[PDB]
């Protein structure tokens, strides 16, 4: 959800960009819009941009240490399953004895 | 084995992960869909969210383009494209002409849209883009109004700035570089016109042109319009560009410019001709390095086809009835050279190297493409090979690529009489299936909308004969050719198909844009190994009847006292070479996965789901 | 639909959902708009500059209908300006809300 | 991709502070351009960094 | 032909008031029977 809301924050950034360029002063001072406002909106689009997938990255990379933790779950499993057949066999000889 | 079996099973490494090619919303999707925990509802906002970015590419919309060749045929074509915000956002992609075997581009030659990182505010639609030492340009005008409205000190100042901007090998776009052009297009502005933009690159002059002209209706070569000019230099700086320059930079290409109706598309400057050549070339014998060479070609067109060449060969060779200089034609010995002959200072056996210089070499060829091959005769048997290929510029209207907009949102590509589409109003009919349901949006139905027919136009069906070597010929071939388009009323080569057995049929598309259609309106013959027909009404004869708006086939019957778009003409035999030509009355053509968003719809209906 | 006989079940209706595009409406003429199954929003903003003087007054007025629609993903379309000054101006000379 | 991309921005930021040195007002009152504008450019941009 | 809820109001054939029959070279075969003109009264209108 933080990956995907953080991307729609740019075109927004390019209406406030838009609106800032008409010129706000009227009358005897003709008018002051700043000039580098598209430029400052498309410059924090691409650090939005380069966020959204730094945090896209952890996503991923938190899903990858979840099943990197399932799969040694799955040897210690099986390690447990061999040893206690393992148990019941040395009972078997055992009663053998 | 591995690159054997994928050649033949190329299904054994597909996998619908990675691809070659694929999109960056392809690769979004990807990387929002890479989790391990998927649900119905995550696969479905991430496909509403990848069908967001699929509307925002399917709704572009190309104001211009930029054709990086002498000849269209031949390059690749740069278009740029707009989306629908009003904070407007630019995308360029790429077409090559090369993958266009007759008339129509497979989706191989099409290039995917590319977003611009720049951002930038065009004046009036005034944006080009420009090849220059293969390096794409981008070049657009911006204006600056600042408006008092009052009568105490009424205050009207207007800035227009020329911006450049080119793009970096790692897909970034250039800072761009401000050029003050106000004084130019307010000398336009004071008369009363409407400003036209051309940019183009010159290659014998190492500079690219940009003129500002009045748009008029036409331009008939005594009447220039309007126009103030400018040229820039590799290094960013304004080169002064003189009026007599000007005009005959503006003579040069007056086919290229926007008239007030139909936009052009600007190809790669060159006032007659260009010549493709390199000086030097080397041997690296085991005895010795002969390097012969070409230093300074220039090159004059006296008339329409004919050209002055002037060049000095010589051969740099470093450790008579021998070595020669020898210019060739494709068989004609144009100019034959020797060394003991009219050759000024013979170098002396003291210098190690030994040049030559034979003479100032003049010749007059005429012709469109020459491929000349200059050859320095080394012999008792070395031959040093140095073609020059001369190509022509040809100054006719089927050299410009036109490009147009239908007032029902479809847009397409116009060479000559080939028509290509280059927009989608699939976004138009997306949101109703959208809203519905992702199923309905993967439909079959959805995949089968109508499109738009690219223009004016109509369709007709050519039902064919069989092969049976007479009739036809040997080859085993038809070309469906079309007369009467433009002034030029002659055999052109519309369409190709191999001939097959017992019935074969094809429904082309033929254009209309009431200014073609010549004398009694296009014809469409057939072509053999054979004699070929079309001799008088062998051919298949439409018009236009303004009165009805609709197309009619003159030819059906043998006709007498008929109607044709000139007048009523006496005695209309049948078509030949057909069986039967009939127009096909709003044929519909769904959605063309072959075509210029193809890989889009591709990437919609099968990557996706898989 | 849902309504068999005058009266709504809570099944018919939707959950309020905020549009991200801010808004600032000229009295209350914001309206909605279904177009091609898809919502649409209009609305109308103005922009007064007022002198209030003698020696230079200046007085303007700028009347701008203003579209946004919303996409698949819940994200609202930057909203697309139209300078309808003139209208409203002429609506407004005439004595008339 | 976020290492790379993150870097491309900050000659563009310096397209904003080039762009905002020119003076917009014109008329009685001459002109208001702030000139911070290119420090705040490359010091953002070294932040980027 | 096209009905109301019972009522045929315009029943249309092809050899007859229909001008240019196609012919059978033809692999799409149009008819184009006629303009058809018709006054109906009421508010909901099913036809078919």
């Amino acid at each position: 959800s933080s990956s995907v809301l953080s991307t729609s924050g740019t075109a927004l950034h390019m209406a406030a960009a838009a609106a800032d360029l008409v010129p706000n002063i009227y009358g005897f001072a003709v008018g002051g819009s700043r000039f580098g406002a598209l430029f400052n909106a498309s410059a924090i689009g691409i650090e939005i941009s380069a966020s959204a997938t730094r945090i896209a990255a952890d996503k991923i990379s938190q899903s990858e240490i979840y099943r990197r933790r399932r799969q040694e779950w799955e040897i210690q499993r099986n390690n447990a399953e061999a040893e206690i057949k393992q148990i019941d066999a040395q009972l078997a000889t055992l009663a053998v004895r | 084995a591995g690159v054997s079996e994928l050649a033949y099973y190329p299904e054994n490494y597909i996998d619908p992960t990675i691809r070659i090619g694929q999109t960056g919303m392809m690769n979004n999707l990807l990387q929002q869909l890479s989790q391990s925990q998927l649900n119905i509802d995550t696969v479905e906002d991430s496909f509403k969210n990848y069908l967001t970015a699929f509307e925002d590419v399917a709704n572009l919309q190309v104001i211009s383009g930029y054709h990086d060749s002498i000849n269209v045929n031949e390059g690749l074509t740069y278009l740029i494209g707009y989306s629908q915000t009003e904070p407007r956002i630019y995308y360029w992609r790429n077409v090559d002409h090369q993958k266009c075997q007759h008339g129509q581009f497979a989706a191989n030659a099409w290039g995917e849209w590319k977003k611009i990182e720049i951002p930038i505010n065009v004046w009036q639609e005034n944006i080009r883009p420009v090849i220059y030492k293969s390096r794409l340009y981008l070049l657009w005008l911006e204006q600056k109004e600042l408006k008092n409205e009052s009568e105490d000190g009424k205050i009207d100042i207007t800035d227009y700035i020329l911006k450049l901007s080119h793009i970096r090998y790692d897909g970034s776009w250039s800072s761009p570089f401000n050029f003050n052009v106000t004084d130019k297009i307010e000398n336009l502005i004071n008369k009363k016109a409407s400003i036209g933009m051309y940019c183009s690159s010159d290659y014998e002059k190492d500079v690219i042109i940009v003129y500002f002209h009045e748009k008029k209706d036409n331009y008939s070569f005594n009447s220039l319009p309007a126009r103030e000019g400018m040229t820039i230099n590799p290094d960013m700086t304004l080169s002064i560009l003189t009026e007599n320059d000007l005009d005959a930079i503006v003579k040069s290409t007056l086919s290229e410019l926007d008239t007030r109706t139909e936009y052009k598309v600007n190809n790669q400057f060159a006032t007659d001709y260009l010549a493709e050549y390199k000086e030097s070339i080397t041997t690296k014998n085991k005895l010795a390095s002969f390097t012969g060479n070409i230093f300074d070609l220039s090159y004059i067109s006296p008339g329409n086809g004919h050209i002055n060449l002037t060049f000095n060969p010589s051969m740099e060779i470093n450790f008579d009835k021998n070595i020669s200089f020898l210019l060739k034609n494709g068989s004609d010995i144009l100019v034959e050279l020797n060394a003991e002959d009219h050759v000024a200072s013979k170098p002396s056996h003291e210098s190690d190297p030994m040049v030559y210089d034979f003479n100032q070499v003049k010749v007059d060829i005429e012709g469109y493409d020459i491929p000349l091959v200059s050859e320095f005769i080394i012999k008792q048997d070395i031959v040093i090979e140095s073609p020059i290929h001369i190509k022509l510029k040809s100054k006719d209207t089927s050299n410009v690529i036109s490009l147009h907009k239908m007032p029902s949102g479809t847009q397409y590509m116009q060479i000559g009489p080939y028509r290509t589409r280059l927009n989608t109003l699939f976004s138009r009919k997306l949101a109703e299936r959208a809203n519905i349901g992702i199923d309905n949006v993967l439909s079959m139905e959805t995949q089968n909308l109508p499109e738009p027919q690219l223009g004016e136009g109509f369709y007709a069906t050519f039902k064919l004969p069989p092969y049976n070597k007479e009739e036809h010929g040997d080859e085993r071939w038809f070309k469906i050719h079309i007369g009467n388009i433009d002034g030029n009323s002659a055999r052109q080569p519309y369409y190709e198909g191999m001939l097959s057995d017992i019935e074969t049929t094809v429904t082309l598309f033929v254009p209309y844009a009431k200014g073609y259609y010549i004398r009694e309106g296009v014809r469409l013959g057939v072509g053999y190994k054979k004699i070929i027909y079309d001799k008088s009404w062998e051919s298949a004869f439409f018009y236009f009847d303004e009165t009805k708006n609709q197309f009619i086939f003159i030819n059906d019957a043998d006709h007498d006292s008929g109607m044709t778009q000139q007048g009523i003409v006496k005695n209309i035999k049948k078509y030949k070479g057909f069986i039967h030509v009939v127009v096909m009355k709003n044929n519909t053509e769904p959605m063309d996965f072959n075509g210029a968003n193809a890989i889009y719809f591709w990437e919609l209906f099968y990557y996706t789901p898989m």
